[PDB]
DNA sequence: GTGCCGAGGCCGCTCAATTGGTCGTAGACAGCTCTAGCACCGCTTAAACGCACGTACGGATTCTCCCCCGCGTTTTAACCGCCAAGGGGATTACTCCCTAGTCTCCAGGCACGTGTCAGAT
DNA sequence: ATCTGACACGTGCCTGGAGACTAGGGAGTAATCCCCTTGGCGGTTAAAACGCGGGGGAGAATCCGTACGTGCGTTTAAGCGGTGCTAGAGCTGTCTACGACCAATTGAGCGGCCTCGGCAC
């Protein structure tokens, strides 16, 4: 489940608006099968001579699922989001 | 609809035009439990005898059913309109039905 | 659709048939509109049920749980976000009548 | 290099990123799982459930009200063409 | 169709009935091999330059895009014929197109 | 579809637009059909290429592979039982023109 | 691939008829993809504490499948297939 | 308990188990595979090939042809309603 | 304005997440080889495009039929609360069937090359 | 009748396929707690089914302009074929970055239970 991290986002982004129980599990189950796609995604498009999941596999996976604009806003925030983890570490 | 708690729009032998602007505005299910749970021993009664269904599960069975039946009749409204027709036949519905499954 | 309803069997009430196209949408109905309306709530019921008890059976239960249905609904490639928990219909839910 | 708490944390993240490696790694779609994919996939969810958080928002707050439910989340999603293409096979609300 | 060694049925000028009864006995692809490696690089051109395509690739593309489009036009077909009409419009295959996707 | 074509880039001819009508069976043939046509087709490519060519970054290659297309082909969950091999092209052969 | 099993089986059924070398290769990927259905569908039937596929999960996956005659069809030869391998071990 | 054939000679199949195992273990869906499922998985698999090729054989002698070819096979599967429902999705190759 | 039940807040209770090491192991990189994809010219020639003639057909119009929406009445069954018995889902502990792993052996299907006859013309 | 070149056949082999302990885990079984399911009864009463005028949607018939079938010729380019080049796949051989596994620890997120405020009439 992800009910934590959906509601500190809210908390972010619309400060004076909260989430339904309901809602929240709805938005939960969203995010579950979100990764679940791209996870899908990323072992179909992984060589079958390989037997790792990289970062560059991810990138391209959620491409294929993002079309156009979201897909060009998705990489920018991955690799964003990798750099500060690779020196942070 | 009629369960306790909220999700009902409008009652009172409401008519047909303001039917449909009231059922865009509420969220309950349109399927009587005791008839959906009578219906839903019946399928198992004919191939597995003493089946005991769980409450959760006879929600979550009709929220699938209902979003499966109005997305097929969405689409046999569109076939109606299609053919210059305001109201949906049967052979609107066999054939919205047909151009997915066939 | 045309013949999967059967006499003898319990079925929808001709209002409610009417409900779910008034959902969709439609303003005018046929009168001949139940019998396929009837026939496809008793075929995905049908076929809902079929997989929910060879999940149940093959984990030699004897109650059809939530976890069947969810390992039947996506079975058929249909991603359900309205899983019931036990805070399920509160005020104004998707599981109410 | 440092710690200085969770991974999540570590990169600056709302997600969390040990639940998504959990995602993958019991999947059962690969043997092994690079640290960087679990924090790839973190930021995958994140991105996307911002929008749909912002967009909610919007139509709960133009319905004066304060609290979001499924409702709002239906409307914000059908109103958005490209959101549509990802969860638009999904069940909401019967 | 043109290609050499190919079951294509079809003997130079035919009318439109012996046309869908010619098409019904061949097995070949309609569209030519040139002009479909020419739009395969082009719009592969737009993503990443200077990209080669192999014939085993080019074979399994053009497969996909026939079985896909008669498979519309055989949806598109059925609204035509559901509107009590002959002729297939271009309203009808953009229908048959958006009662699958949107 | 309706505007997936653009002025400048190749299509498909006019006369292949309607062969594609009659192997679906249709007898008569509007003079508009050719747009959306010609927009499916388009669209259908763009969408083929654009999964087959993330696959072939990830694998570090240059050449569009048959491996590309096909793991291309199963994204979209759509299998595909034409497999071309190294003895295609005898006679009467599905992927010939 | 399955070409020898399946050219063997024509030879069984039809002794005087032959088959093309393309329609072998796509009955070949019939069987590869009709075993990659069945299999993922043995998985899915799983519950989540077991984690071994038996002869009942696919016997099971074989009949959700395939639908009225041919499902009752096929549990009837894959247990005979059974329990004819559980006598000649 | 017979050492005097295969796996598939033991069970009488047609299609040979070793492969039919090979699908199953090797596809990432789960660390263990037992015996019988391979074997069951390889009658799943013998059985309706044996009615595709029952099928495809009948045309191909109504069409005075000794060869089955890809329009036989496919002039096969839309004339049986059972077996078209498993493959209606497929590519059958134009 | 007013009843009300659900999100928020607060109290414990874990076991998921984290660090720190060792261990093998899998992808990155370089270099050699050679199958195959691009290009082009000749030439062919099947095929696509355009144009004139004409006929079928979808759109427009009018008219008529019939059946479905709207309203009133009556029967009836879904649902509250609240009840109770109890059937079977979790949970834990014991026992043991078998299957991944490792080593050994072997022969069966697959590629290469060649005859020859099923089928298109 | 006459090709032809694709399928059936023969050969080399090496990598797929089978046989024999091992033991450790996961499947099966059994007892026990108690959570949730079935059954139902008084009463509601809102919803469902039924019946009756009445008008709007669909069907039928007629007419016609114009958009498409269809020969006919002109025009353009797809393909054989053969050629040649060479960009780049395949495979081999390190080796170093890097992920799994195991020991230990703790507090972030889990549930249970009040409690006041936002949504519904």
């Amino acid at each position: 489940n992800f009910r934590l991290g959906l509601r500190n986002m809210l908390a972010q982004i619309h400060p004076d608006i909260s989430v339904q129980t309901e809602a929240l599990s709805e938005l939960s189950n969203i995010a579950v099968f979100l990764g679940k796609k791209i996870s899908h995604g990323a072992v179909t498009l992984l060589p079958e001579g390989t037997k790792t999941i990289k970062s560059s596999a991810v990138l391209l996976a959620a491409g294929d699922l993002y079309g156009k604009d979201l897909g060009r806003h998705a990489v920018g925030e991955m690799t964003k989001a990798v750099t500060r983890y690779g020196s942070a570490k | 609809c009629r369960q306790k708690g909220a999700g009902s729009a409008g009652t009172g032998s409401e008519t047909n035009s303001q039917e449909v602007r009231s059922q865009m505005r509420s969220t309950c299910l349109i399927i009587p439990k005791e008839r959906f749970r009578t219906m839903a021993k019946e399928i198992s009664k004919k191939e597995g005898h003493d089946v005991h269904i769980a409450e959760a599960a006879l929600d979550m069975l009709q929220v699938i059913v209902e979003s499966c039946t109005v997305r097929l009749l969405e689409k046999a409204l569109v076939i109606t309109y299609s053919g210059k027709r305001t109201r949906v036949t049967s052979k609107d519905i066999e054939t919205a039905f047909m151009l997915e499954h066939g | 659709l045309a013949d999967h309803v059967s006499v003898g069997e319990t079925q929808i009430p001709k209002a409610s048939t009417q409900h779910l196209l008034r959902k969709a949408g439609s303003l005018s109905a046929a009168g001949d509109t139940e019998v396929p309306i009837r026939g496809f709530v008793h075929m995905k019921l049908h076929k809902l049920v079929q997989k929910s008890l060879l999940a149940m059976q093959l984990a030699k239960r004897k109650t059809i749980m939530k976890s069947d249905v969810k390992k039947a609904a996506e079975l058929m490639h249909l991603p359900v976000f309205a899983i019931p928990t036990k805070d399920s219909g509160a005020k104004g839910s998707v599981f109410l009548s | 290099e440092s710690k200085e708490g969770s991974r999540s944390s570590k990169a600056k993240l709302q997600i969390s990123v040990a639940r998504s490696e959990r995602l993958l790694r019991e999947h059962g779609g690969c043997s092994r799982v690079s640290e960087g994919a679990a924090v790839a996939l973190a930021a995958a969810i994140e991105y996307f459930m911002g929008e749909v958080l912002e967009l909610a928002g919007n139509a709960a707050r133009d319905s004066k009200k304060v609290r979001i439910s499924v409702k709002h989340i239906t409307l914000a999603i059908q109103n958005d063409a490209a959101l549509f293409a990802v969860v638009g096979k999904g069940v909401f609300s019967g």
